[PDB]
RNA sequence: UUAGCUAGUAGGUGGGGUAACGGCUCACCUAGGCGACGAUCCCUAGCUGGUCUGAGAGGAUGACCAGCCACACUGGAACUGAGACACGGUCCAGACUCCUACGGGAGGCAGCAGUGGGGAAUAUUGCACAAUGGGCGCAAGCCUGAUGCAGCCAUGCCGCGUGUAUGAAGAAGGCCUUCGGGUUGUAAAGUACUUUCAGCGGGGAGGAAGGGAGUAAAGUUAAUACCUUUGCUCAUUGACGUUACCCGCAGAAGAAGCACCGGCUAACUCCGUGCCAGCAGCCGCGGUAAUACGGAGGGUGCAAGCGUUAAUCGGAAUUACUGGGCGUAAAGCGCACGCAGGCGGUUUGUUAAGUCAGAUGUGAAAUCCCCGGGCUCAACCUGGGAACUGCAUCUGAUACUGGCAAGCUUGAGUCUCGUAGAGGGGGGUAGAAUUCCAGGUGUAGCGGUGAAAUGCGUAGAGAUCUGGAGGAAUACCGGUGGCGAAGGCGGCCCCCUGGACGAAGACUGACGCUCAGGUGCGAAAGCGUGGGGAGCAAACAGGAUUAGAUACCCUGGUAGUCCACGCCGUAAACGAUGUCGACUUGGAGGUUGUGCCCUUGAGGCGUGGCUUCCGGAGCUAACGCGUUAAGUCGACCGCCUGGGGA
RNA sequence: GAGGGCGCUUACCACUUUGUGAUUCAUGACUGGGGUGAAGUCGUAACAAGGUAACCGUAGGGGAACCUGCGGUUGGAUCA
């Protein structure tokens, strides 16, 4: 059903972002705030807001170029169906280096460009292309 | 299509 | 198209047993053991370090080298010995051959060659202990078909030569030719230069260290003997070997072929032949003009080799993990329930299981890769490093996954109030129509077809009216209308009973999704037993049609269609789309509710459930799909791998 | 005397014999289809509304292609 929400969270953002949507709303967790506010420090969206305690719903902002998707594509690499995990120098790029692939290890979510100086692998999330 | 159905029964080869 | 296997089997006591633990063996005791994470049975195979292919992931295999296990004519057994159940040890049996005076014995080439034979196909019945390794011995020495070598086999890889400089009316010849000219063609000849290798003569490193005889020092010892070790000196140790190498000689003298030439794929003309012959990997060439056949001319690609056949991978993303599809190209089980299995919302703590970080040990050498060195070069040999992405252990980090603990509510459920529906089963009941039967009035055709006939009827058919019997189906309502998991489900009424949906809240707290075997439902035909019988209607009867009519058409007609009781389980069982969830512009409507509103009309405004037709973005092979996806994604399962065989 | 050897006997057991099974190859009268066949015979089934719309499943029929009965579908023309 939603049983990866991970997955159910990129669905949300590639759909609004190609179809000139200003914002979406989604159910938050932890893990939804771990990715989101990374993708803010890396420019690929705007701003994000928690709503709600009871009912955790995490809401986006989006952003164009002029009128042009700014994530042009995603890819959800790992899923419940097959877990992927990499070490410290087998690290995926994405477009060569270009795009950033999403990484938890246990010093927080980061990228690999910035797992080369915390030298730690783990799960992969997903290919922010 | 499913990597599931491959760990019961892998891929024939003719 | 193998689902149950197993009684010394599984475990325990005690005795015995080997070098060691142990059903290894024996009595007793228990009834367990193994197994859908493949037990067991059948077939095949030595395995690994690797080689080859491939960008990689993968793929196919195990020759030479090295490691291990098994085996030594077949089968079984023990002795000997530290080590064997023993390749050239023994014993017994069987098989085969040999010797024999007939009673008997002898033998194991899968050791080196070598013969016979098999097969497309694989070698001399050679030399030597010079070196290395091993065996014995104090050493000398001996032995070694290990190994070092040699020969055969273009069998593979690598290197070199078979000349070079110069030489145009550019001769001849061949072939093409619009006979003007081009081609072969600086190519040949001739003019100059030179000798890799072979041939012929000479010299000649290294593979060799030792070992053996004198001798000094040191050593112990009663000892300057003997011996041990370190020195020095003398004479020696080569199968390959006519060694590599090198000097010298003579002169281009001794040293180039095969395949192709339509496209793929490098190169174009001519003649001969006539869908004949032939060619061919594919496409397909040739019956009167064939660069594709045969030959010639000329060229191309290779090269002491060149082609062909067979085999492996690649190309092939054509078993798709990387990296494929299933609406119609092959493919979504007919549908539903559900175990095992896979997977799982959200918050916190804990464990560190998975994962990740670091470190140790290990991953034999050789092969591959990096930089070197060496053989005149290369092949080849070789130094160190890297690689071997593996496995085991310790110390760490806690975001995610797993386990435990406490939870939370949006997922999934529970209650109440309600509404709609051909949902199923059972029991009654109604009225047309069909046919049969009874009666009445009534007369010559009824019936049927394109046209006729079979058939029915003067015993009065048909038609009409009255009355009764039996059987099965439900006009109109009724509509891309409703319901059900699906096939499907339709007069009305009662009874029993199932799910679906909506409103208001309350409540449990992930209770969930999905499904191989298993389980049930599942159109009609048909099958079994016993009823039932109008109408329709396989086979069949009969008449037209016709070449024949078996079919069509028509008049009849049994099985069956109906019910009970089972069995059968297949369909174009189709939305030709498996289920569930999350999102992504919209309209025309339908059906079913609910909330509010000058109720100011069955209306206005919202808002869920179900459903059809259009259509944007997007997707798609096209058709089309397009908030009910075939759009973008996740969870899980089924299924397909050229057509035919099937 | 102790002890040993020989001999005999017993346990285990290869080969070997009968009875009767399971499995595998070769041979095999006969027999079941299917494929490969441009011109052979027999017919005209299907593809158009292919001249009785076709097809799937099932029962029956007959040299055969096929036909009929029941039910389903549009992978059917014409349509209102
Ligand atoms: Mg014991
Ligand atoms: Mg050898
Ligand atoms: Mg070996
Ligand atoms: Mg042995
Ligand atoms: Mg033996
Ligand atoms: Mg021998
Ligand atoms: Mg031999
Ligand atoms: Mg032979
Ligand atoms: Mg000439
Ligand atoms: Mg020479
Ligand atoms: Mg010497
Ligand atoms: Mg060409
Ligand atoms: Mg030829
Ligand atoms: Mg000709
Ligand atoms: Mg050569
Ligand atoms: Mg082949
Ligand atoms: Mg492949
Ligand atoms: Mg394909
Ligand atoms: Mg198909
Ligand atoms: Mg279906
Ligand atoms: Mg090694
Ligand atoms: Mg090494
Ligand atoms: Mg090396
Ligand atoms: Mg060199
Ligand atoms: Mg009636
Ligand atoms: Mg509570
Ligand atoms: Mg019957
Ligand atoms: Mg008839
Ligand atoms: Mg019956
Ligand atoms: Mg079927
Ligand atoms: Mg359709
Ligand atoms: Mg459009
Ligand atoms: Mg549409
Ligand atoms: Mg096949
Ligand atoms: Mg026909
Ligand atoms: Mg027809
Ligand atoms: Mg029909």
């Amino acid at each position: 059903s939603m049983q990866d929400p991970i997955a159910d969270m990129l669905t949300r953002i590639r759909n609004g972002q190609a179809a000139n949507k200003a914002a979406v709303t989604m159910p938050s967790s932890k893990l939804k705030v771990a990715i989101a506010n990374v993708l803010k420090e890396e420019g690929f969206i705007e701003d994000f807001k928690v709503e709600g305690d009871t009912k955790p719903e995490l809401e986006l902002t989006l952003k164009y170029f002029q009128g042009k998707a700014v994530v042009e594509s995603i890819q959800r690499v790992s899923r419940p169906g097959l877990r992927i995990y990499k070490r410290k120098d087998e690290l995926p790029k994405v477009m060569a280096g270009l795009g950033i692939a999403v990484v938890s290890t246990s010093k927080g979510v980061m990228t690999d460009r910035a797992a080369r100086q915390a030298g730690l692998g783990g799960e992969i999330i997903c290919y922010v292309a | 299509a499913t990597v599931n159905q491959l760990v019961r029964k892998p891929r024939a080869r003719k």
